[PDB]
RNA sequence: CCGCAGCCUGGCGUUGUCCCUCGGGCGUUUAUGCGUAGAGUAGGUGGGAGGGGUCGAACCUGUCCUUUCGGGGGCAGGGGACCCGAAAGUGAAACACCACCCAUGGACGCUCGAGGGACUAACCUCUCGAAAGAGAGGAACAACGUCAGGUGGGCGGUUCGGC
RNA sequence: GAGGUAGAGUACCAUCCCCUGGUUUGGGGGUGGGAAGUUAGGGGACACGUGCCUCUAAGGCUAAAUAUGUCCCGAGACCGAU
RNA sequence: CAGCCGUUGACCCCGAGGUCCCCUAAUGGGAUAUCCUGCCGGGUUUCCGGCUCCCGGUUUAUAACUGGGUGGGAACCCCCCGAACGGAAACAUCUUAGUAGGGGGAGGAAAAGAAAUCAAUUGAGAUCCCCUGAGUAGGGGCGACCGAAAGGGGGACAGCCCAAACUAAACCUGCCGAUGAUAAGUCGGUGGGGAUGUGGUGUUACGACCUCUAGCCUGAGGUUGACCUCGGCUUUCCUA
């Protein structure tokens, strides 16, 4: 298929690399969530459920890499509670990009996500989120799960891949 | 872009997509990036056919590379979108295989005779 | 008694293009050596008293480099051909030839580093622009993330024996 | 009988921090490196090798068995105007 | 005190309707004013409708217009951030305790859930809860203290669906008309999607699924014992 060769070349150590980082002096400019019309990587998008249908929207979210945004106590801690560095979220990045998307689409239901790109201050990820109200949608049989209420904003509440891994499920 | 390695002439351009309108009403043509690759996979492509405004590049940026090791001819378009219409489509293609030229095997024939000799200034 | 911030410094990442120099190594390339007793420069382990000799030698005369100017190492001609000992001294001898070592310097192809210089397109700063985008200056440093060492009553927890 | 397919910054490694009974062996996160991909991968209490045994990560959904009591019915070796 | 309603069946109870002031998520704009004040459309005294973040469309392009999350709930539930008092007869690792608390998100239950699992001579077979295993293995200034799982007995006890190989528009959906019980569906006309892949097939391990070749196996029909086309089964949609 060419979504085999889609993995191929932006596999791992390329000449590709030259350009991606073209597209990276992009997209330090745009917005930190923006819509983009398609994904990147057709292979991630349809192997986590992306269709080509109207109700399926693609975000793209850039977060700040590193530790948690942690401030020294206080009041009066015993040794052990006064530690600041090394510490970061139990959350994921890629679960932190999710949740920001969910802010943004209200919505709009997350199905998936990977990241897209790296770098020396940020960390890029693209979510495909998916409409529950179009028509379209809510005449699929197999998202006929999707219009059930608990199963929306499963995203807030560890419901995810993301959220899975980093539960240790 | 990146993909297009080497320059076609606007008026070579018009010459293959006259090749995919007489191919498609009497030969076999395959539309679509999937279903041309597969063809060039099998060996069984006759000429490829590329758009040259594809967004993502990844999408079509490995078939020139394959159809080499292979030794089958390739030469691209300006718009996918009047190659969708050459086709017979209603929307754009990015990609077309000419399984059999049927009524335009001599318009091929000339086509990919012009195609050799720009490669080869191209070194 | 201890911790933790802040600060200083180094590694890794973001981080790229051209050089030059130096120091390591790998397979090669080569030519250079005086504790004393003595024909005299024994630096050491061996084959080796034969090695060179129209299969061209010892010898006078100079150009030249060098050294504890001690003295040896290389130059063609004049010479058409000679010297070391198996013999005399040395806790360890043969400039009798050939090998490796200690040890000087340079060069080939490869690798690793370390330093210095330049450049602009990342990054940063400013200006214009509603935005999109354009211009100027700096620049692979700064800045930020992460790890490591130092400093650190700035702040936090405590202990401050007994009779 | 012959051929084709099987989920990537993912698994894993070093280091830092928090959890854990997890201890030279478990889980999650930050920083750096980073696969194989069916002639493949994972596991079987330090590490590796050889047999043997067992499973298929990195894409979702899923009744019943249970948790609660603003509320409605019933009950009681409950209290009885400090 | 005074008057009235009810045998033309009131009061009262149950079911279905009507009216329903202002603030309030408060939502056209403003409120340290529970009060003020607009711009479009409709009939027309009153009055009644429309007026952040997204999604799918219209229309000339940043103008305008059609159709579609926010707050509450006594406790219970899911996810991140996260102490000290006290005990150790002092106290700092430790414990207290991932507790108290903070932030976000639901439901009548949530969450988990169909093995890259366990254990041991080749066995069991998704998840959850109760009685146990058991204060055992094991962690710890090896101090105070902390602490499983497998297995056994029970309660309930289901299992699918995608990406990929093979096909390649055979596809989905808004509005209007007919038919259909105003449903699903079928037919016709218009708009938005879709080759950057809609729909079909198909998802498991000493092997599963797919393609080709060869050979054997309900009914009717055609063709050259062999091939193909319509009648059972599986999955899904629907309501008078």
């Amino acid at each position: 298929s060419m979504y085999h060769y889609i993995e191929q070349t932006w596999q791992n150590k390329d000449w590709r690399r030259s350009i991606l980082r073209k597209r990276l002096i992009e997209w330090r400019r745009q917005p930190a969530i923006t819509r983009i019309d398609r994904p990147t990587r057709l292979n991630r998008a349809r192997a986590l459920g992306y269709k080509a249908k109207q109700g399926f929207v693609m975000v793209r979210v850039r977060v700040r890499r590193g530790g948690l945004n942690k401030p020294r106590p206080n009041s009066g801690r015993r040794p052990k509670r006064m530690g600041v560095y090394g510490y970061g979220p139990s959350k994921g990045y890629r679960w932190i990009a999710e949740e920001r998307a969910a802010r943004k689409f209200p919505n709009l239901e997350v199905l998936g996500s990977y990241y897209v790109a790296e770098d020396g201050m940020y960390k890029y990820y693209e979510v495909i989120m998916v409409d529950y109200s179009h028509p379209v949608i809510r005449s699929d049989p197999e998202l006929k799960w999707l219009q059930d209420s608990v199963n929306r904003k499963r995203v807030f509440r560890g419901l995810t891949s993301a959220g899975q891994k980093s539960r240790g499920l | 872009p990146s993909y297009v390695k080497f320059e076609v002439p606007q008026e070579l351009a018009d010459k293959v997509l006259e090749a995919v309108k007489k191919a498609k009403d009497s030969g076999k043509i395959k539309k679509g990036t999937n279903e041309t690759t597969k063809a060039v996979e099998r060996s069984q492509a006759k000429l490829v056919v590329i758009a040259e405004d594809v967004q993502p590049e990844e999408i079509v940026a490995h078939l020139p590379l394959l159809c080499e090791e292979k030794k089958i001819p390739y030469v691209y378009v300006p718009s996918k979108k009047s190659l969708g219409e050459a086709c017979g489509l209603q929307v754009a293609a990015a990609s077309v295989a000419l399984m059999d030229p049927g009524e335009a095997k001599d318009l091929v024939d000339e086509i990919v005779k012009r195609v050799n000799e720009i490669k080869g200034k191209s070194s």
